[PDB]
RNA sequence: ACCGCUGAAAGCAUCUAAGCGGGAAGCCAGCCCCAAGAUGAGUUCUCCCACUGUUUAUCAGGUAAGACUCCCGGAAGACC
RNA sequence: GAUGUCGGCUCGUCGCAUCCUGGGGCUGAAGAAGGUCCCAAGGGUUGGGCUGUUCGCCCAUUAAAGCGGCACGCGAGCUG
RNA sequence: GCGAGAGCUAACUUCCGUAGCCGAGAGGGAAACAACCCAGACCAUCAGCUAAGGUCCCUAAAUGAUCGCUCAGUGGUUAA
């Protein structure tokens, strides 16, 4: 179970109706959330609870925390992915905004990133998916690595950087 | 003996569909349409009074319903029998939901069928018939 | 979008560059604005323009009242176009290039009541094989006791013809331009001193 | 004679089924073809019949 | 079907139990044709007008705009 | 005091326990080509030789040459 | 329906036994429905209470009251 919040001081969740909303230094937001269980600050913390306790009331307890939690973290924080090209000669890039992503087909596959977030790239066998939302980013990097999901084989294809791969291996 | 009347007065209202279950809505006005409410009452007269119903657009279906309530339309034709959610009816054309519904709920004899006239079906809050000036009746189970 | 009226001239051959192409000529005599309704006016977007021109005399009073609330002398007939727009009155320059692809409607030529067969593409009867009566006729109607009727819509003999075909993407070879005359790539369907429309295509490939 | 007596009690905000229960209770043994008549060409007359009902009936 | 994002019950993990993205020759829309007998009978432009007849005759008559009738024909069609 | 039967021919249209085509999971799946299972019924499913044959065997093709219901569909439709 | 036999603890199955019902039984109920649940129609009535069975609208009668369950449209057709 959870409850802990741990607030910076340069925060404002105005925990109004059940639309309990935040404006942090990293850009705003706007957060849809539980109204039937009510959530405040209460000095420098703040907290979530909860009615009844049959079980269906012990879900949206640590479903909605974890995700004003996500809020908090993100316009305090933000958030980033690492992502890596593994295989023979893939590479990516930048047009103004847009992923160039270039992976062994014969009709390159280019990206576009929502409102929100953005896209960023080092040396080009390497993207960073980063923006202010934490579901948003997962949601686009979720794609990104979608385009070609790593080959049960040689391995290659796009992952999040430390991401260990099992290998078959054939013939 | 008893007493036959004479068919005055043709009365006229508002229901707000606006957040209100279909069948409900949908017995609460049949009902009104039919006469049952009029002492008076009845059987071979269509004593029953005029139903404006705005909003059919903001109705209230119970989930997972709408995902669920087919509606289907056979047309004479081999792979005739079409279907249609209820959301999908809902955002095409709202008031024949509404329509669909209070008719199963009328006699469908030659008099039913006439009484379907007796209703007249909408969307938002906006009426062409301020000219019959309707007595906004409401939601209860009195 | 783009459309104009004219008339079902003839076929004929013609080459460009190398090749027999088989040309059918079209004519758009210019025609005339007429109405031109809006939504604020008449809830849809279009324009009724007009092809072959009539005398004052054998003429209505009502379609003159029309034809003279934007001075326009009367046609013969009328017709609509959704979607359009112009500015003067609507001849075939300004409107086709010579090779683009276009959508070309007339009514068919029909055929009276017509056969199986002719009408709808039925098998037949083995013309000596003993077939008593029985040459030309499409054989069964159902099954049997289920489900006891006739299908709705089975083909069978009927009226065929006098449709309103359309044909898809054919192609401006030539523009007689201030003649009025076009020139088309192949059939167009409905008898010569015909009425058609020759529309943009109405799809994109 | 009854859909109409339900009318009637209803158009206060009695049942019918709850108003001639009360006309069982005061004892008011009034033939229903009656109550139909009263009802429907007899307005104030149902009102009373419907005050005495529901009084008997708490 | 399936693939995933955020994610609690079950401090971990979880595509799901609240929500969200992707997903077929299939469904709906898009394409061609019919279509207001859609009796819920729609909309628009234009035209003829406000005639006459003791209701001893509370509805007819002569007409306008317009139309048929009839002749002559047709790449329309058995007749219509 | 009559519900005419096999097979062909004509004509069709439904079921999905899917032959092809479309999508996916598994793979003893390197690729190519496959096995198998989930979703999927829009369209498609060749021409002959022998036999009354359905069926089945063979010739030659094919993306495929699917299985069944409609009184073992269909004689006031023909064969016979 | 309860008893058993032949059957395959198949049949709107058949051959006994046993109760009721239809046959020779209208009336209400079970949507519809000889057999089932209520019930045995001497005529008349624009009179009242009940049975089985019901009481959101079609369709008479509580969208009743309080303690609960299931969220699957289960209800509204089956199993290891
Ligand atoms: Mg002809
Ligand atoms: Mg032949
Ligand atoms: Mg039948
Ligand atoms: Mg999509
Ligand atoms: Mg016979
Ligand atoms: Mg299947
Ligand atoms: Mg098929
Ligand atoms: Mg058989
Ligand atoms: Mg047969
Ligand atoms: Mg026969
Ligand atoms: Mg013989
Ligand atoms: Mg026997
Ligand atoms: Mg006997
Ligand atoms: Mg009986
Ligand atoms: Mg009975
Ligand atoms: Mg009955
Ligand atoms: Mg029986
Ligand atoms: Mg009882
Ligand atoms: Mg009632």
């Amino acid at each position: 179970g959870k409850q802990p919040i741990a607030v910076p001081s340069g925060v404002t969740v105005n925990a109004q109706d059940g639309v309990f909303k935040v404006k942090g230094p990293k850009g705003e937001l706007t957060v849809p959330y539980n109204t039937e269980l009510t959530v405040r600050q209460d000095g420098d913390q703040l907290l979530v609870e909860r009615p009844s306790d049959a079980q269906k009331h012990r879900a949206l307890h640590g479903l909605t925390r974890t995700l004003v939690a996500n809020a908090v973290k993100g316009v305090s924080d933000g958030y980033t992915i690492n992502l890596e090209l593994r295989g023979v000669g893939f590479r990516a890039k930048l047009t103004g905004k847009a992923l160039e992503m270039n992976i062994g087909y014969s009709h390159p596959v280019i990206i576009e990133p929502p409102a929100g977030v953005t896209f960023a790239v080092p040396e080009p066998t390497r993207i960073d998916v980063s923006g202010i939302d934490k579901q948003l980013v997962g949601q686009v990097a979720a794609n990104v690595r979608k385009v070609r999901k790593p080959d049960a084989y040689h391995g290659k294809g796009v992952r999040f950087v430390g991401e260990q791969i099992a290998l078959k291996a054939g013939k | 003996k008893t007493y036959i009347p004479k068919n005055d007065e043709q009365n006229w209202v508002v229901v707000d569909a606006s957040g209100v279950p279909l069948g409900r809505l949908a017995t609460l006005i049949a009902s009104r349409i039919r006469g049952k409410h009029r002492p008076d009452f009845t059987p071979n007269m269509i004593q029953g009074d005029f139903v404006v119903v705005i909003n059919a657009a903001q109705v209230a279906l119970t989930g997972k319903k709408l995902d669920d309530k087919v509606y289907t339309r056979y047309t004479g034709y081999q792979g005739g029998l079409k279907t249609e959610t209820a959301r999908e009816a809902l955002s095409k054309h709202p008031e024949r939901v509404i329509e669909h519904a209070v008719f199963g709920m009328l006699p469908k004899g030659r008099q039913g069928r006439a009484m379907h006239t007796r209703l007249k079906v909408y969307a938002g809050e906006t009426h062409p018939h301020s000219a019959q000036k309707p007595q906004v009746l409401k939601t209860q189970p009195l | 979008m783009k459309g104009i009226l004219g008339t079902k001239i003839g076929m004929t051959q013609i080459w460009k560059n190398d090749r027999a192409i088989p040309v059918t000529v079209v004519l758009a005599g210019p025609c005339p604005i007429v109405q031109r309704k809006t939504a604020q006016t008449d809830g849809y977007e279009a324009v009724q323009i007009g092809y072959a021109p009539k005398a004052e005399r054998k003429v209505n009073k009502p379609m003159q009242g029309h034809f003279a609330k934007a001075g326009v002398a009367p046609t013969r007939i009328l017709r609509e176009f959704r979607g359009f727009a112009p500015d003067g009155d609507s001849v075939n320059v300004d409107i086709f290039a010579e090779g683009e692809k276009i959508d070309a409607t007339g009514t068919s030529k029909g055929k009276g009541t017509q056969g199986v067969m002719k009408r709808w593409n039925f098998a037949g009867g083995p013309a000596s094989h003993g077939s008593k009566k029985w040459h030309r006729r499409p054989g069964s109607i159902g099954q049997r006791k289920t489900p006891g009727r006739v299908y709705k819509g089975k083909r069978m003999a009927g009226h065929m013809g006098m449709e309103r075909v359309t044909v898809q993407n054919l192609e401006v070879v030539e523009i007689r331009a201030g003649e009025n005359l076009i020139l088309v790539k192949g059939a167009i369907p409905g008898a010569n001193g015909g009425l058609v429309v020759l529309r943009s295509a109405a799809k994109a490939s | 004679w009854i859909q109409r007596i339900n009318a009637g009690a209803r158009l206060h905000g009695m049942n019918y089924s709850t108003f001639i229960n009360g006309l069982k209770r005061a004892n008011i043994d009034l033939n229903r073809k009656v109550l139909a008549d009263i009802a429907a060409r007899e307005p104030e007359a149902f009102k009373a019949l419907v005050d005495a009902s529901r009084n008997a009936r708490q």
